[PDB]
């Protein structure tokens, strides 16, 4: 039961280039993966967007979920590491989210959900 | 040829093209010289229609019509039964003197 | 046509393991080609050449033609039923896939 | 006028790739125009000049005409449907669209 | 009066951009004006000069009007409905739209 | 009496926009009264020197009336029923409005 | 005795701005006033003055009655339906009003 | 005995405000008692001292009765009622009330 | 399924000038963007309304949500930094609203979430 | 055709173990066969030579063939049926995988 057809978005994966910089930091150079297919579930309701985040410095972070086929999960290896870009119709500014895990189901082998953050545009 | 004579209805519960119609209709030709026996495969139907061909044709009218032409013209409908007194020398003889005296 | 393309972009799915593709296109499409064929009542065939192959040796039945684009979305939407549930749970006989097929059938009747 | 702007607009879906875009203008509306235009028992003509060359070459049927509105809308009505669901279920025959496209019907008869 | 104006306030929506515009009053609103005109066994006309003009050329037929308010909103129902939803989910035959539209409706009968 | 005053209390919306009060009072509101006078089998006329005027010119029907209140009443609940919803949906016939508009009804026959 | 307090104290509304109370003094309270007169086959009358001055002047049909309180309950509560929903909803024809007025009602029959 | 006491108790709420007060026991508490009395084909008195100066007065009709115990309860459940809900909804004849007053009803027939 | 005719709202969106005054603060002066429709959303029930925020500065915020056609979203571009003025009717006072950002669904491009604030008038 | 990467696939479930794999494929796959060889009044054989050796030696009966896709499908199918559910419920007869087979039986009568 994935009931093919509700996969209307296209999406783009994407990775970071290994190694450091001079200090150690991450190298903000993105590298590319490929194309997929999934569902976006949004967070309907108030109070579903945080505001404030550490030292009073504000912000805008609502997290959403992509439910997306088992082989996207087998081809590539999808992690906290990575980022999702994802464009909406019609329109020249794209949304960018920052993968925070996936959750694997057991009940049936052909799902998998990745849980984004949509908030904060990354590096 | 109005169709007003027709018993038995077909259906079936899809949009044919009028080649399919034709197609079915041949087939049923087909079915009833070879000696089979329909079998309505699927969606297919068929109803009987409670017509009755004498109401169809109007029998009673059309005596009742008879009738009121052979009383409009004098001529008794019973003269001698040309329409529809043990003997028939006293037929002639009613004939006679009834219609043809005038 | 029924390429390989179409049927990716039909299941939202990429074929890229040998093992998948290979029972996707090689026992889960040829099942749903048949199986429109012999609702159809008639042989169907991809091109206009191997129409005219068929009929010349003699194999091809009567009443063939080649596969318009309905006939084609409507074996794609049994692969659909196919790929989705895989199992015997007891469906109506007649489908969605059937209204498209219906005006194309031949021989119907009694 | 079924064109790419009147389709992406209705599908509320920009189809950037190729082979999106391949799929949807070459396998899934021409469909819907077949199953319309079987439909309606008759031939149906994007434009004038079209059903003039169909004429003189003799493949025009009985009661050609020239796609008014409607139909248009009929089509587009089926073609979201084909892309919305991908899977043969028990949908119900004398959808919305045979609302729109059957006073367009021709040989309508018993 | 069917101007621009007029379909914005209904559907509540801007059709600041070029595409959409021009989808929503060359394909959506022409559809429903003719599946009324369809519907009424009559045409209708705008102003009062366009049916003289159809008139003078006898291209108008018989029980012409120039279309009073209750129908121009008819139209407007149905272009919502066509708006709102796109798909062939299978409807009612008689809407809304046609309870406003009756009373205008000429050569019923059997 | 179908005022402006009357019009924004029973919506209870306030009309500033040019535009918006131009929609409701020159597409809407003028609707529900051809609608509700085309059901009732006669003219009604807002005022009494209307109903003379029309009288004079010859076009006043048989059966005219200067319009009570209670038709007022049901014409602003068709208007509201307008205003609320803006989609064609299968809603039935005798409504509420035909309730109080029903004794006012003239030519009721078969 | 349809004062202004009563409708007051009955709706539980404060009628402070002029606007408002306006419309449910003049629109709203007189529709329902004259459907319940128009139900009922009679006249009624405020007090007994009105009464023998309409009936000096020849305008007061046969059987009138001067307002029991009854039918002004039932006048009260078809304004308090009124208030409430401001749509063409469709509703029963025989409401909880009728139920208070049908004894006072005249000339029924066939 | 129809006291303020008694209607204060009732009801569960305390007339201190002069309007309110006013309102319940001079427009509602006299409405049900009406309906009742109408109910029940006959004149009905509180005390027997005003059932024999309505009977000197020639206004008495047949079978009159001063008022016993269920009447009262029967009023104040019609008064409860029409406090409680102030609109007209499709409630059903033959309420809870009407079963307590039925035994005193006297001109029953057909 | 966006069902027009909910939207029975007329807003005002506006957004502040740029640049900064002496100090370095935001200019508290407004410009104007236009006017669009949405249907607005309460937080019905009981402690609904925040009372104390910081160092015991009483207050009074309630937060609201409004949904928009997908085209407002994208003529402008509506984010954590602008307003929205909306007029109760047949009223004086009106209400200002303070962005705190916006949902956007992929389920179907034909909706958009606002979340307000409403509590506190901005400057 | 019925191998064992046919088998893992359309399960979803890769089987290491070899008592798993003994099972699935020594115990379950040939009971569904079985069911539906028997369904068919027909023997079925997998490939050309082992129907060639069956007529040979005399025990292929009337009406043999080489299983097409449509029969592996519903093979499938059934076997998919008997690895999810492991007890006996009140399933209904004339699953879906009856609804493929029907075509290919060959002595239904009466």
């Amino acid at each position: 039961p994935i009931s093919a057809g509700s996969l209307k978005t296209r999406l783009l994966a994407q990775r970071r280039t290994s190694g450091t910089d001079d200090w150690g930091a991450p190298v903000q150079g993105w590298s590319d993966l490929g194309l997929f297919s999934g569902d976006v579930k949004n967070d309907t309701g108030l109070g579903a967007i945080r505001t404030a985040a550490g030292s009073g410095l504000p912000a805008s972070i609502a997290k959403y979920s992509i439910k997306v086929r088992s082989e996207v999960i087998r081809r590539w290896s999808i992690n906290s590491a990575d980022r999702i870009i994802g464009r909406l119709p019609f329109s020249t500014q794209e949304m960018v989210f920052s993968v925070t895990g996936v959750i694997s189901d057991f009940a049936d082998p052909s799902m998998a959900y990745i849980l984004v953050e949509a908030g904060a545009d990354e590096q | 040829t109005n169709g007003n004579l027709q018993q038995i209805y077909y259906s079936v519960a899809a949009f044919l093209t009028p080649e399919q119609r034709e197609q079915f209709s041949a087939n049923v030709a087909q079915s009833v010289e070879s000696g089979r026996t329909p079998v309505l495969e699927g969606g297919i139907d068929v109803k009987a229609l409670g017509l009755n061909p004498a109401d169809a044709q109007l029998l009673q009218s059309r005596n009742y019509s008879v009738e009121s032409i052979c009383r409009f013209f004098a001529v008794p409908p019973s003269m001698i039964g040309h329409a529809s007194g043990s003997g028939i020398e006293a037929q002639q003889l009613a004939f006679l003197g009834l219609t043809l005296a005038p | 046509a029924l390429t390989l393309a179409m049927v990716q972009r039909h299941l939202q799915a990429d074929l890229i393991e040998d093992d998948e593709r290979s029972y996707v296109m090689e026992q889960l499409l040829p099942a749903a080609r048949e199986s429109a064929e012999m609702f159809l009542n008639r042989n169907i065939y991809s091109t206009s050449e191997e129409l005219a192959a068929a009929v010349a040796a003699g194999t091809a039945g009567q009443y063939p033609l080649v596969t318009p684009r309905a006939v084609e979305q409507a074996i794609l939407l049994m692969l659909g039923d196919f790929y989705r549930d895989r199992e015997a749970t007891g469906k109506p006989v007649s489908t969605s896939a059937h209204n498209l097929l219906y005006p194309y059938r031949v021989k119907v009747g009694v």
